[PDB]
Parts: structure tokens; sequence; C-alpha cells
């Protein structure tokens, strides 16, 4: 029952700098440790094994260190392809029971960018089906952390909305967030004004994009 | 060189059983040990179990014990993973992996627990929902205006969205699909074009879903 | 103490079997295989192979001298007669309370950390005219062999040549002078009995015996490999152990004798090959002079 | 006198059984007292027989007190009298390797002659009886020939060879074609 916990959860480091990841265990795993790299839509890639040794095909910038319940994955210089989700593994105990870390997400760090907030009302074709979905779009913002609150007739909405975030852009290194609010046609025509409130670091004050039904 | 090619995606109802295969080639089959690692969407990696090829012995995770069986066919060089009593929480991407243990026929076994090589992955979705096509709805459109399409009520994954049949690339953001409480996936695709381009240049989103075998091209207008 | 003429039989003995079970139990309690593979059959041709997986901790393994004694109601007899062939009557007989020091060395084709014969090299076989019977050789001079990590073993070439020569002489004494002694490697079989196998530092070493066992009437380096997949000498089956520990693994052992097999037959030539694989003979080597009677 | 009749190229097994069920010392040798194969402890041992590479045993049965001698890729010269020595008891068994080969190819024409040749070890006088798919029965000591072939004779021929009251069945596929246009 060895638990592998990685710290921090998300680490934002500017390109060209040094990255440091930590992996702790519930009990001493000795010399057995494995660091993996994984990209979205792709299979994990072996980086380090035994923590003292670098795997074949892995750039020399990746360096593992530590022992027992403590481990550190150090990257000297972050490249464009170096940003990914990293994992740690304990193969130590026998009969084998293996566990993985919760992962450490590496993020490209840039200047703070204000989001472009647009709001899309449900189409007439969708209302013809008897359903309504309002879309809140936050475009090109850093960091990834942002707050989106749906307000219908000044009343706060919760549980009826879902959010999704795209991966960090490869050019300007920004993010994009989409918040869909789904309500029935009967409840949609029961209200007048629909508003989307956005709280972000790049904004001095919360920006609210609203529209009137009909 | 190492080559690992897994089985295609599988869709099963809760209570049923799923069996996936992993083809290994490029080296001796008995000299490698094969581990299966499943990853839930949005979650981290999870160790299912590891099989020793030469001794034909497989070990499993404590929580998966007895409902899962890992086998190896040396003649066809294929590692099989069988899971029974499927649940909605068992939905995940199953990765077939392996590592070189040295020469097993000569008695040298490093008993390595890490994983050097991996497969492409196999999506296994367990739900009571039925495969259906998505319903695409238009998003009507400051120096730059944003417009897009809404992909809703489809199953199972994935869905590929393009703009102008590949002519429109820059400025296109396709959001990762979210799972609705109804059991159907939904996603949005957006693009930011100059506001002066509205009314002249036509924008048509192309949504393709392979499992339900449907292709929907929806035109976006300012109105 | 007392002096009487008593018949000794080394080839049938209870001490051999009991010591066999004791050492089997010793290896059972001490060395734990990571995976054990044993045959299971109901006698209906088809045999299901049972697999038992347990913890395999690496422990320091060294043989220690073990004296054997008879409890109340029993006594052990000892033959002090020089050059005793192992069977038949014995003139000088001493009753011992405890047997001498015997190291439980498990090995094939060679006897390590044993006891040398005093006045000369002595060979013993249950039936010498039987080619299926293993021949136990006991040297009057020990040959030191240094085995190191990563398998190799360096030993004296001249001492080994002279040893093989004297052994050949004794074989000429037993099988007749007209015969020509020629040594050859194993005829083949399981890798344990084909090469020279043994346990050093808790690791299983297999060394090539060809250089040693190839000889004719007219600083040897043996290549060695550590196998983590072996055939259990305790019972029929296979077992897989843990990877060899890091660092220097070295054992210097004294060779007190060998186990040889003779080819069947004509004409005028006798071929001798390395034997072993039965540890009962390995215990029988040190137990040949002992027997158990009841008072 | 225990006699075993094998087939050329096939695999034969000679059974050896002790009085009790245990893993013990046993040695299989030939009639020349040359070592065929056997066991030392829990390990398998082979002798310098010409049968070396082609002979093996079943270790899983050693715990059952059964120590069989299994030989694959049987050859004519492999015929001999083998002895199994276990627990001071010698169990002797005679092995006879036979074969059946057609002098002509399986492809034949109606009316053509079909000649069969039996390969047998020296000192044995086996009796061969062959039967076509037609159901006809023909007998011969060594060579068996059919002068006129029938279209209905195309199929699997079954030829039983009897030696020392034992008999071994053979199956040889013969293809009979015809001449038209
Ligand atoms: C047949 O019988 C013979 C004779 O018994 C058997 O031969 C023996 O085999 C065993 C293994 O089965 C070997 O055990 C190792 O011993 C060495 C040390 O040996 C040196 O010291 C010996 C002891 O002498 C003492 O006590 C007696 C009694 O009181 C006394 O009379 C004597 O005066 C002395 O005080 C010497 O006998 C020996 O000399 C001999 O051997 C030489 C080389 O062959 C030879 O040249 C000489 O002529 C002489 O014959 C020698 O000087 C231990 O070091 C070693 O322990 C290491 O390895 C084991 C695993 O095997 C491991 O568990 C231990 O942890 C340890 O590993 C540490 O040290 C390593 C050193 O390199 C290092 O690499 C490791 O990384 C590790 O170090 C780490 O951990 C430590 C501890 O935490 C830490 O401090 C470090 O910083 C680091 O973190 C073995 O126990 C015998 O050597 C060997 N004896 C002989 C006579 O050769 C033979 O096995 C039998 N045959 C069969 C078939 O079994
Ligand atoms: C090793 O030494 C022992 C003891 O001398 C030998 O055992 C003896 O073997 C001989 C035959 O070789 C036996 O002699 C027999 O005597 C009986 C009369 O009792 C006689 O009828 C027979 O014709 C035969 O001559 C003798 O009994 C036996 N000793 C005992 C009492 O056990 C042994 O042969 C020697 N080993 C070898 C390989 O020479
Ligand atoms: C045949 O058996 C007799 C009877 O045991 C053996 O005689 C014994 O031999 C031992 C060793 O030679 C003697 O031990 C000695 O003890 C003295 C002290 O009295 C000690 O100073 C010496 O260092 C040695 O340890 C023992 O006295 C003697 N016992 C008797 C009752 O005679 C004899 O050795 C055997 N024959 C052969 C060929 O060895
Ligand atoms: C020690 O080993 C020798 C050699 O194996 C044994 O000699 C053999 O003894 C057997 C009988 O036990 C002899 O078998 C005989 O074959 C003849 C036919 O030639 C048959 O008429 C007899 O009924 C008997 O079965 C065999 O010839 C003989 N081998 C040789 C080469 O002489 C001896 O039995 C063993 N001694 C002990 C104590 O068992
Ligand atoms: C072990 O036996 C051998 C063989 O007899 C002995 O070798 C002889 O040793 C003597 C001197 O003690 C020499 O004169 C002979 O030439 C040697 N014989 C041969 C042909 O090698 C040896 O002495 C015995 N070992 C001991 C220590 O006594
Ligand atoms: C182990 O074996 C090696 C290889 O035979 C030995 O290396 C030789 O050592 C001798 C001196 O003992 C030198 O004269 C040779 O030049 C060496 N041979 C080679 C090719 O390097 C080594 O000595 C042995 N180790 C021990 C401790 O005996
Ligand atoms: C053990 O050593 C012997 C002697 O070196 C090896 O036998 C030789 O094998 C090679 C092929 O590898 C042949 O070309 C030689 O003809 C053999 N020599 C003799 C004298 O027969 C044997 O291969 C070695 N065994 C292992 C497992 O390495
Ligand atoms: C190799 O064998 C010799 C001879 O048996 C051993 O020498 C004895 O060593 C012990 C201590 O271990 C001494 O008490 C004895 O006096 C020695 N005997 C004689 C007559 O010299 C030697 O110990 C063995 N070597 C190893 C490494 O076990
Ligand atoms: C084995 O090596 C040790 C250590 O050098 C040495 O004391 C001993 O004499 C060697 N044995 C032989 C026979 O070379």
């Amino acid at each position: 029952d060895i638990v592998m916990t990685q710290s921090p959860a998300t680490l934002s480091v500017s390109p060209g700098e040094r990255a440091t990841l930590s992996c702790r265990a519930s009990e001493s795993v000795s010399s057995d440790l494995a660091w993996y790299q994984q990209k979205p839509g792709q299979a994990p890639r072996l980086l380090i094994y035994g923590a003292s040794t670098r795997a074949t095909g892995v750039p020399a910038r990746f360096s593992g260190s530590g022992s027992g319940a403590e481990f550190t994955l150090t990257i000297s210089s972050l490249q464009s392809e170096d940003f990914a989700v990293y994992y740690c593994q304990q193969y130590n105990n026998w009969p084998p029971r293996y566990t993985f870390g919760q992962g450490t997400r590496l993020e490209i760090k840039r200047t703070v960018a204000a989001p472009s907030v647009f709001i899309f009302p449900p189409s007439d074709e969708q209302l013809k089906s008897g359903t309504a979905s309002v879309v809140c779009l936050l475009n090109n913002f850093y960091p990834r952390e942002a707050k989106v609150q749906w307000k219908v007739d000044n009343a706060l909405q919760s549980g009826n909305s879902q959010e999704s975030v795209t991966e960090q852009d490869s050019k300007d290194s920004t993010y994009s967030l989409s918040s869909t609010l789904t309500l029935s046609k009967a409840d949609y025509e029961k209200h007048k004004v629909y508003a989307c409130e956005v709280t972000h670091q790049g904004l001095s004050s919360p920006v609210t994009k609203s529209f009137n039904r009909g | 060189e190492v080559q690992l090619v897994e089985s295609g995606a599988e869709v099963k109802k809760p209570g049923s059983s799923v069996k996936v295969s992993c083809k290994a080639s490029g080296d001796t089959f008995i000299r490698y040990s094969f581990t299966w690692v499943r990853q839930a969407p949005g979650q981290g990696l999870e160790w299912m179990g590891r099989i020793i090829t030469i001794l034909d012995v497989a070990h499993y995770a404590p929580h998966l014990q007895g409902r899962v069986t890992i086998t190896a066919d040396k003649s066809t060089s294929t590692v099989y993973l069988e899971l029974r009593n499927l649940r909605s929480d068992d939905t995940a991407v199953y990765f077939c992996a392996g590592v070189y243990e040295g020469e097993a026929d000569e008695g040298e076994y490093d008993n390595n627990g890490f994983l050097k090589h991996w497969g492409q992955g196999t999506l296994v979705t367990v739900s009571s929902a039925s495969t259906k096509g998505p319903s695409v709805f238009p998003l009507a459109p400051g120096g730059t205006a944003a417009l897009g399409c809404l992909v809703k009520d489809y199953f199972p994954e994935p869905v590929t969205v393009s703009w102008n049949s590949g002519a429109l690339t820059s400025g296109v953001h396709t959001f990762p699909a979210v799972l609705q409480s109804s059991g159907l996936y939904s996603l949005s695709s957006v693009v930011t074009v100059p506001s002066s381009s509205l009314g002249t240049q036509t924008y048509i989103c192309n949504v393709n879903h392979k499992p339900s075998n449907t292709k929907v091209d929806k035109k976006v207008e300012p109105k | 103490l007392e002096n009487v003429t008593e018949n000794f039989n080394m080839w049938k003995n209870n001490m051999v079997e009991q010591m066999h079970e004791d050492i089997i139990s010793l290896w059972d309690q001490s060395l734990k295989p990571c995976v054990k593979l044993t045959p299971l059959c109901v006698g209906a041709g088809s045999c299901n192979t049972s697999v038992i997986t347990q913890a395999c901790p690496k422990v320091s393994f060294e043989p220690i001298p073990i004296h054997y004694c008879a409890p109340a109601g029993f006594a052990i007899l000892k033959c002090n007669d020089k050059k005793f062939n192992g069977t038949g009557p014995c003139t000088n007989v001493s009753t011992v309370q405890c047997t001498h020091g015997i190291r439980p060395v498990v090995s094939t084709q060679l006897l390590l950390n044993g006891s040398l014969a005093e006045e000369e090299i002595v060979i013993r076989s249950e039936n010498f005219t039987n080619n299926a019977k293993t021949i136990i050789v006991q040297l009057n001079e020990s040959v030191v062999i240094n085995c190191t990590g990563a398998g190799h073993c360096n030993l004296s070439k001249t001492q080994w040549e002279n040893t093989l020569e004297q052994i050949a002489i004794k074989l000429k004494e037993q099988f007749g002078n007209n015969k020509t002694i020629i040594f050859n490697p194993s005829s083949g079989g399981d890798p344990e009995i084909v090469t020279h196998s043994f346990n050093c530092g808790g690791e299983f070493f297999y060394c090539n015996s060809t250089q040693l066992f190839t000889w004719n009437d007219t600083n040897i380096t043996l290549p060695c490999r550590i196998k983590q997949i072996i055939n259990m000498w305790q019972e029929v089956g296979k077992a897989m152990y843990a990877p060899p520990i890091r660092g220097q693994i070295r054992c210097s052992s004294n060779i007190t004798g060998l186990l040889l097999t003779r080819d069947g037959g004509t004409n005028g030539t006798e071929i001798f090959r390395p034997g072993g694989g039965d540890m009962r003979d390995n215990w029988r080597s040190e137990l040949y002079k002992y027997k158990v009677v009841k008072i | 006198k225990k006699v075993v009749l094998g087939k050329k190229g096939d695999t034969v097994e000679l059974t050896c059984t002790a009085s009790q069920k245990k893993s013990i010392q046993f040695h299989w040798k030939n009639s020349n007292q040359i070592k065929i194969l056997g066991n030392q402890g829990s390990f398998l041992t082979k002798g310098p027989s010409k049968l070396n590479d082609r002979a093996d045993s079943r270790r899983s049965l050693w715990d059952q007190g059964n120590f069989p001698l299994i030989i694959k890729n049987l050859k004519i010269e492999d015929s001999d009298t083998y002895i199994c020595e276990v627990e001071d008891q010698k169990e002797e068994v005679q092995l006879l390797v036979f074969g059946l080969t057609a002098n002509s190819d399986t492809h034949l024409l109606q009316g053509q002659s079909l000649t069969l040749t039996l390969e047998s070890p020296p000192g044995s006088s086996p009796s061969v009886q062959c039967r076509s798919p037609r159901g006809k029965n023909i007998q011969g000591g060594k060579t068996l020939s059919v002068s006129q072939l029938e279209l209905q004779d195309s199929g699997t021929w079954t030829c039983t060879v009897l030696q020392n009251q034992k008999k071994v069945e053979f199956k040889i596929d013969i293809v009979v074609l015809a001449f038209q246009k």
C-alpha cells in the first residue's frame, strides 16, 4: 500500500529556465523509482529508471535524484517539447504491487494576459429541439486559473453548467476556456437576461457579458 | 527495435466483459515482461497488473483481483488482457506496455518493474448509452469577432472538427469534450476572424464522428 | 570405545535421507524463491503446473559445520579403518556420540568445503561394473578455487592436472591397468548437471566444466554465469529468484573430491564424465563412515 | 517379452513403473549397455547414445513413480531392446520401428500400378494388410502392389501391419486422376 504523492500539482516555469519536480512516498522504496513523461493523446514515455539512471532516447538535460521516500526530477533547460505531464512509479515491493504518482503538470510561464470574453446565445435550430445552451468563451488568457459564474436574472447558477479548457497554445502560450450552460426550453423562456461573469488576474474588475432573450 | 500495436476501441454495456489484445514485435517475446496500465480521462496512471512471459505468470492489483486475467500467447507473440464485471467507472484508456528483462531462456531475469516501451492505447467505454450522431448548432458572431460550432449529444468518443475543409487553421480552438449527465459527450469549436470579413467570407465547420459514421458540415452566418 | 567387527553400508543409510530432509528444510526456510513452479498430476497424463509466488528476500548464505548426534536409546558407529571402500565388515570401530563437522554444501560435479582422505585418494562405487552408479572420489590433497562476481573462477592448472592424473591412476587400479583413462565433459542434460553449479553469497553460479574435465594420459579460468531461473534440487520443478546483489561476490572453497560417471560398453578405453545432481551422494560423502544402531 | 511397435518419424514412449509412487533413481539403457538416459536427483541426465538429441522424458510424472522413455523422430536403426533399471529391478522392452512408403507419387492415373514398400528392422517378419477406400483388402509380406487403379480408390488408404500379435495402423493418401480430352 505504498502511496506516491507528487509536488507540486502544477508548476509554471518560463522557457529556458530550470524545472524541479518532487516525488514523495509513504514508505521507503529504496533504489526503485521510475519517472515518466506523457503528452495529451499520447502514451507515457520512459525518462528515468532506478532514479540514478537515464533511459535511452532521453535528452541529457533530464536528471533524476534522491533516495528512500524522497525523489527529485531536475530539468536543466526547458525546451518546447519538454512541457508535459510527469509521473513517478514505485516498483520496489514483492510480491509486486505498483502505484503511480498523481502527476505533475509543467506549464509554460509568460506575462499575464487578459481574456477576451464572448457570449453565444442558443440557436433557433437548437430551440426547435426543445433545449437551450448558452456558451461563454474566454479566449487567449494566462494563467490557466480563471473564474466563470453564470447569472440568470441576477441569480447565481450552479450545477447546471460545465466547463472545458484547451491545452496551452504552442505560439503565444495562452489558454482558452469554454463554459456551457444547459437549460430546458421551458426554463429558458421563463427568464429575460442571461449574464456571464469572468474573474481573472489580467482583469482589474470582473467582466460581465450579458444578453436579453427575445 | 520495439513495436507494440494494441486492439481497436471497445464499447461494452455494464456487467459485460471486455478482452483487449496487444501485439509485440521486433524482438524475442519471452525476453520481455508485460504490464498493463489503464488511465481514466482527466486522471492519472493506474497499475492493473504485470505478467512474466517466460514463466507464464501474471500478478494483478489488489482492487482488481479475481475479476481480471492477463495472459500471454508466445506463438502469436500477443499479450491479452481480460476484464469482467465491467462498471461505468472502469471506462479509461488501456495502455499495453513491456520491458526487456535480459535473456530469459538462459536464466537471466532482471525482474524490472518499470516500463521502457508502451503501446498506442485502447479506449474502452462502459456505459448503458447507445452510439449516436452529434447535433451541430451554429454560433452567431471590437476589431475581431468570434464564431463557431457546438457539438452536442454524441457517443462514443472521439470527434474531429475542422474549418473550411482544412483551409482555416490559425485562430481555431477546439475544446476537449465534456461528459453530460445524460451519458452523452459534448464539445465546442471556436474561431476568431476579422469583423470586416463577416458577410463576405463564408465559414463552414466540418464535424466528423467515426463510430456513428456521420459527417456534418454546418454554415455559420452573422445573423 | 568398544572394539568389534561390524558391517558398514554407505549406499543404504538413514542418516543420508534425514540429513537430506534437514538440508531441504534448511533451504526451504532460508532461501525463498520469488516464483515456484511445481508439477501436479492426477496420473491421467495431463499435468497442471502449480505456481506459488512469495517474498524473496536476499540473505547471506554460507555453509556452517554441522555435527550429527544420536539421542537417548541410539548410538552412532564410526569406521576408523584406512581406505574403507564404504561397504562390508570393519575391524577397528569406535562408537561416537557426535559426528564430525559437515558443511551442507549443495553443488554438482565438485565437492566443496568437505573432508580429505588421509593416506591417499579413494574412490567408492556401489557397483563398479554398473555404469549407472555414481562414483564418489575423495582426494588426499585439497585444491583451492577462487570464484568471483560476474562469473569467472581462477584455479591452479598444475595441481588440477596432477589431481586428474592421480585419480586416473586410482581408476587404473580399480578397472585394470590395460585400460586407458580418458576424461570428457557431460553427455548433456539439465544445465545444472551439465556444468558445475553451486551457491555463493546467496547467488546461483554455473561454471563451464569443460576445461577441467577434458584430459588424456598423454591458471585455468572457468567462465561463469549467474542464473536466476533454476531447477530445484529439493523437488522436481523450476524456481525463479531475485536479481544478483550489487558489489563483490566472492567465495574461496576447497575441493575435496568429485562425482564421476562411467560410459558403458570395449574396447580398451574407459570414459569418465562429471556426475552429480543427487545431493544424497553429497551427504553420503561425509556420512560414509557413520551408521546408526540401537542399544 | 514386451514388444513395442513404433512409426518412422513419429514419437514413441516406453513406460516404466516402480512399486511405489516416489521420485527415485532410474536408468534407461540399450541392449549394448550403453547409457540412453536417466536421472540424478531432481535433474535429467543423458548418456552418449546415438539417441541423445532425440530422446527425453517426462519429469512431471517422476513424482508419480512413472519414469517413461520418450523418443521422437523415430528411425529404423532405433529398433533395439531397451532396459529400464529402477529400484534394483530391470524392466526390459523391445522396440521395433516400421515404415510404409509408396514407390510412386500420390498423384496417379487410372490403370497405373501402385507399389507399396515396407521398411522394417532386420530379424522381423511383419504381415502387411492394406485397404483402399473401396473397402477391398489386400495382403503382402513386404511389398504390396495393385496392378489396376480405380477412380474410386482415390482417398485415404488404411494399411495395418501385424508383428508379434501387435498391430500398427497407417494412413496414406492416394490421388487418382483420369485422362479425358
Ligand atoms: C565454502 O566455504 C567457504 C569458507 O567458509 C565459503 O566462503 C565464504 O563465502 C561467504 C559467502 O557465502 C563469504 O562471505 C563474505 O565475507 C566477506 C568478508 O570476507 C573477508 O573477511 C572474512 C572473515 O574473516 C573473519 O572472521 C573469522 C571468524 O571470526 C575469523 O577467523 C577471521 O580472522 C576474520 O576475522 C575472511 O575470511 C575473508 O578472507 C577470505 O576470502 C578472501 C576472498 O575470497 C581470500 O582472498 C582470503 O584468502 C580468505 O579466504 C575476507 O577477507 C563479506 O564482506 C561479505 O559480506 C558482503 O556481501 C554479502 C553478500 O555476500 C552482503 O550481504 C554484505 O552486506 C556484504 O556486502 C557489503 O560489503 C561489500 C564489500 O565489497 C560491498 O560490496 C557491499 O556493497 C556491502 O557494503 C555495504 O554494506 C555494508 C554493511 O551495511 C556497509 O558497511 C558498506 O558501506 C556498504 O553500504 C560476505 O559475507 C566469505 O568471504 C567466504 N569466505 C572465504 C573463506 O572466502 C564458501 O561460501 C563455501 N562454498 C559454498 C559453496 O558456499
Ligand atoms: C569393499 O569391501 C567389502 C568388504 O570386504 C566387500 O564386500 C564383500 O564382497 C565380497 C564379494 O566381492 C563378499 O564375498 C562373498 O562371501 C560369501 C560368503 O559370505 C561368498 O559366498 C561369496 O562367493 C563372496 O565371496 C563379501 O561377503 C562382502 N563382505 C561383506 C560381508 O559384506 C566389497 O566387495 C568391496 N567392494 C568392492 C567393489 O570390491
Ligand atoms: C581405531 O580405534 C582406536 C580406538 O579409538 C583409535 O585409537 C584412538 O586414537 C586417537 C587418535 O589417534 C587417540 O586420541 C589421542 O588421545 C590422546 C590422549 O590420550 C591425545 O594426547 C592425542 O592427541 C589423541 O587425541 C585415542 O587415545 C585412541 N583411543 C584409544 C582408546 O585407543 C585409533 O585411532 C583407530 N585406528 C586408527 C587407524 O586411527
Ligand atoms: C553389479 O553390476 C553388475 C553389472 O551390471 C551386475 O551384473 C549383472 O547381473 C545380472 C543379474 O543380476 C546379469 O543378468 C543376467 O543376464 C543373463 C543373460 O546374459 C541371464 O541369463 C541371467 O538370468 C541374468 O539376468 C548380468 O549378466 C550381469 N551383468 C554383467 C555385465 O555381468 C550385478 O548384478 C551387480 N551386482 C549386484 C550386487 O547387484
Ligand atoms: C597424496 O597422494 C599422492 C599420490 O600418492 C602423494 O604424492 C606423492 O608424494 C610423495 C611425497 O610425499 C612423492 O614422493 C611421490 O612422488 C608422490 N606421488 C606421485 C606420483 O605424485 C602425496 O604425497 C599424498 N599427499 C600427502 C600430503 O601425503
Ligand atoms: C582471475 O583470472 C584472470 C584471467 O586469467 C587472472 O588474470 C591474470 O592474472 C595473472 C596473475 O595472476 C597475470 O599474470 C595475467 O596477465 C592475467 N591475465 C590476463 C589476461 O589479464 C587473474 O589473476 C585471476 N584473479 C585472481 C585473483 O586469481
Ligand atoms: C563450455 O565450454 C566449452 C569449451 O569451450 C564449449 O564447447 C565449445 O562450444 C563451441 C561453440 O560455442 C564449439 O565451437 C566448440 O567446438 C566447443 N568445444 C568443445 C571442446 O567441444 C561450450 O560451448 C561452453 N558452454 C557454454 C554454455 O558456454
Ligand atoms: C581449506 O581447507 C583447509 C584444510 O581443511 C582449511 O584449513 C584449516 O583452516 C582452519 C580454520 O578455518 C584451521 O583451524 C585448520 O587448522 C586448518 N587445517 C589445516 C590442517 O591446515 C581451510 O580453512 C579451508 N579454507 C577455507 C577458506 O575454508
Ligand atoms: C585465491 O585468491 C586469494 C586472494 O588473493 C589468495 O589468497 C589465494 O591464494 C588464491 N588461491 C589460489 C589457489 O590461487
